[PDB]
């Protein structure tokens, strides 16, 4: 209706997961073990046949460089190592469930701990490990953590500026347009929903697998086209038989030319398909990465106006938390709740002025007027502190009549 | 069973074969291969390289490390920690150091401690 | 028809249509409140003045020239449609793409 | 001029619009029906060629689930289908042609 | 030959189409859903609606 607003009474602190493939598995191939095995006059043929060999291997290789570059734009936007102080109070925050654990020697919080333990050849085929190991990467979400909670998003535009947890979620309560008192009078409160919500995170990772679904898709997708190529090398693809050994001990040179003709020719086109699946799935993977870098940065290193791009909701914060091949954003936001209907006018004629609110909206509980934060029902005498005239009372439409007190 | 010779795997390459002459089962692995790669600065700056045999038990193939990533033969393993040079393997890069000059290996170190006062 | 098939769309036209609607209608009766939570109620002229806010002009420019303001977007909004229909290639990515 | 600005004294509403493809076709293909559909022994040395029917018939698959979960990632932000009210009066404003 | 290059250009098209679909939802979240500061992204001028 063109008279009544609905101004929410109270607030939710929710945490929700976003999961993010970056990486995945680096694989190398040699061509000629595994077209013509240690067979001489099989490499001899091949060396006479071209130069895919080298494109291949070049390929790959820009692969495995394009996945450990991924992981470190993705994970190295800190360039200092942070380590939250030993007594862990943040005004009744609870980072236990984030942040990492003494007592496990992996060094690894328990939600990472949960991620690790879900989401868990030799015919020229080899895996490269990562540049970066698990505890490396732990590492730097622990240093992302830890400089949130001590110093907000000051490390992430210059040197970290130390500050109070609750000073920082009431700046970041000014930033979502929720004055610092709604945070310094609920406290509590706000502490108390986001202990629960943190808490429930992890029982919510565990219960639903599908929300791990990406990074074991990944890993699945890998290994089905590593298992294609080497069941293809069990084809005939023409040839009487799919060994070399059995086609160079049974038949003279020039008739098992033709033979391995076929093999040579069969191999290479399974092996280059093989490549260029492997281009198109690091091509999703280097978008993946792109987004997780830019998540990290605008939804960990600082306050993201972007609506819906860091959870759903006015966004709060963001924890980072390393996963197989991958990262899982926790995202805290505010969702307002308990809402209320009042009636609202554009403005207030006092005196033949027009008045119009500073911040807020005008609100009527049906008696009386008075001006409310948009996002939170506090409402606050009429008083020409909270109001500028700039105009006159006949022009406006749908203006209405009161007192505004000096 | 008592009728059959060959083993067969997921791959369906041979795993395992029956003896003919004496009746036992023999598992068929092959013997170690992997890829090498050569570790070495500019040209300019000097010609000396390190080997880093892929995937390979270090027995198989400052002189000799083993990495997780394979054996290395030609680095010096140090305990000191500086900024990656050039990657390696998981974790571990190596770099051309006079501290003695030669190449050296290290555990990479992802960057200055700092411990805000909270 | 030599092995070639297509399969169609889960969502129908209608289905597309309807979230079109609800997106159109969360938009005109509660502003930007409906995709962070519940759907707040609001004016219209009153969500106008608070988008006025947000680009960095008084909500009392759109209230003294609301009547001017809804004439400059009805009219846009006229003329949208015949500038699409006047020139073909403003779909043209979408025909590219069949 | 280091002493001089210019400053707006009126405004124009514009409407402007973006086209973005969101979906295309979904395809599948029998490998066996359009490499020789019914000769029988042109299916068998087929076999024996290999296993690209089945790769070719994941691939368009993940295709098929790729658009229609681009379809719902674009259209589906709301979660309930709003209504707009029965009077469409919003200060002026004429929504009649969206 | 022919099926796989088909599937090879459609496996490409694809990947094009996965990123107009990401933008087209990302305007929708920031534009639709929301008021966007943002220079060129929601439209020419000083974004409203
Ligand atoms: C509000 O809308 C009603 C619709 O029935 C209309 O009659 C009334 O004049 C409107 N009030 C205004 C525009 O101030
Ligand atoms: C806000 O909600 C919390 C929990 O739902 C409740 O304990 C509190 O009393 C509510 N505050 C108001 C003012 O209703
Ligand atoms: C909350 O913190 C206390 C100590 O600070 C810890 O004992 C407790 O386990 C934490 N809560 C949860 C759910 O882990
Ligand atoms: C506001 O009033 C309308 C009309 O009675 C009602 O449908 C709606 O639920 C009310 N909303 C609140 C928050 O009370
Ligand atoms: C409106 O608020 C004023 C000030 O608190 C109060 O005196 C008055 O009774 C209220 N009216 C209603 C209907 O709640
Ligand atoms: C309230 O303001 C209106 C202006 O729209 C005016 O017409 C009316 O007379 C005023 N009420 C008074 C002065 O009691
Ligand atoms: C000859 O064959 C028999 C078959 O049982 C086998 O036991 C024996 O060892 C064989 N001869 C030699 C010298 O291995
Ligand atoms: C493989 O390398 C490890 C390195 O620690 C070694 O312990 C193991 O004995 C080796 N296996 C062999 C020699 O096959
Ligand atoms: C360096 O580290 C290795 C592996 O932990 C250890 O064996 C060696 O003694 C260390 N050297 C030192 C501490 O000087
Ligand atoms: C502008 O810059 C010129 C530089 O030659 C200077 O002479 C002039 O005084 C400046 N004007 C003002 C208003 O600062
Ligand atoms: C702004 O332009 C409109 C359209 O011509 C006009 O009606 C209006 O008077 C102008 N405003 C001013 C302050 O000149
Ligand atoms: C504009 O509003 C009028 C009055 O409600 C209506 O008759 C007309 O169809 C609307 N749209 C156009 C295109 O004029």
């Amino acid at each position: 209706s063109n008279n009544s607003i609905a101004i929410p009474t109270n607030f939710t602190i929710s945490v929700t997961t976003e999961i993010l493939p970056v990486s995945m598995t680096k694989t190398s191939v040699d061509c000629t073990m595994y077209i013509c095995g240690d067979s001489t006059e099989c490499s001899n043929l091949l060396l006479q046949y071209g130069s895919f060999c080298t494109q291949l291997k070049r390929a790959l290789t820009g692969i495995a460089v394009e996945q450990d570059k991924n992981t470190q734009e993705v994970f190295a936007q800190v360039k200092q190592i942070y380590k939250t102080p030993p007594i862990k109070y943040f005004g009744g925050f609870n980072f236990s469930q984030i942040l990492p654990d003494p007592s496990k020697p992996s060094k690894r919080s328990p939600i990472e701990d949960l991620l690790f333990n879900k989401v868990t050849k030799f015919n020229g085929l080899t895996v490269l490990p990562p540049l970066l190991t698990d505890e490396m990467i732990a590492q730097y979400t622990s240093a992302l953590l830890a400089g949130t909670i001590t110093s907000g998003w000051t490390f992430g535009a210059g040197p970290a500026l130390q500050i109070p947890f609750p000073m920082q979620m009431a700046y970041r309560f000014n930033g979502i347009g929720v004055t610092q008192n709604v945070l310094y009078e609920n406290q509590k409160l706000i502490a108390n929903q986001f202990n629960s919500a943190i808490g429930k995170i992890q029982d919510s990772l565990s219960s639903t697998p599908s929300a791990l679904g990406k990074l074991q898709d990944v890993v699945n997708h890998n290994a089905q086209a590593l298992n294609t190529l080497v069941k293809q090398l069990s084809s005939k693809f023409g040839a009487i038989s799919s060994v070399l050994n059995d086609i160079l001990s049974r038949l003279d040179p020039p008739e098992a030319e033709v033979q391995i003709d076929r093999l040579i020719t069969g191999r290479l086109q399974s092996l280059q398909t093989y490549v260029t699946q492997q281009l198109i799935r690091a091509a999703e993977i280097r978008a993946s990465a792109n987004l997780a870098a830019t998540k990290m940065s605008e939804c960990v290193l600082g306050q993201s106006k972007r609506v819906d791009f860091c959870g759903k909701g006015y966004h709060l914060m963001s924890f980072p938390q390393s996963a197989p091949h991958g990262v899982v954003f926790l995202h805290v936001t505010y969702v307002p709740a308990q809402e209320k209907n009042f009636t609202t006018a554009p403005a207030i004629c006092h005196d033949g002025k027009a008045h119009f609110p500073r911040e807020g909206v005008f609100v009527s509980n049906g008696t009386h007027w008075f001006v409310t934060q948009r996002n939170f029902y506090e409402p606050q005498i009429i008083t020409t502190d909270n109001t500028f005239v700039s105009g006159n009372c006949d022009v406006v439409i749908g203006i209405v009549n009161n007192t505004v007190y000096d | 069973l008592p009728f059959q010779q060959f083993g067969r795997d997921i791959a369906d390459t041979t795993d395992a074969v029956r003896d003919p002459q004496t009746l036992e089962i023999l598992d068929i692995t092959p013997c170690s291969f992997g890829g090498v790669s050569v570790i070495t600065p500019g040209t300019n700056t000097s010609n000396q390289v390190a080997v880093l045999y892929q995937g390979v038990n270090c027995t198989e193939v400052s002189n000799v490390f083993q990495t997780r990533a394979g054996c290395l033969i030609g680095a010096e393993y140090v305990n000191n920690s500086y900024e990656c040079d050039i990657p390696i393997g998981a974790g571990i890069c190596a770099s051309y150091q006079t501290q003695s000059q030669s190449i050296i290996a290290y555990t990479m170190s992802l960057g200055a401690e700092n411990s805000v006062a909270y």
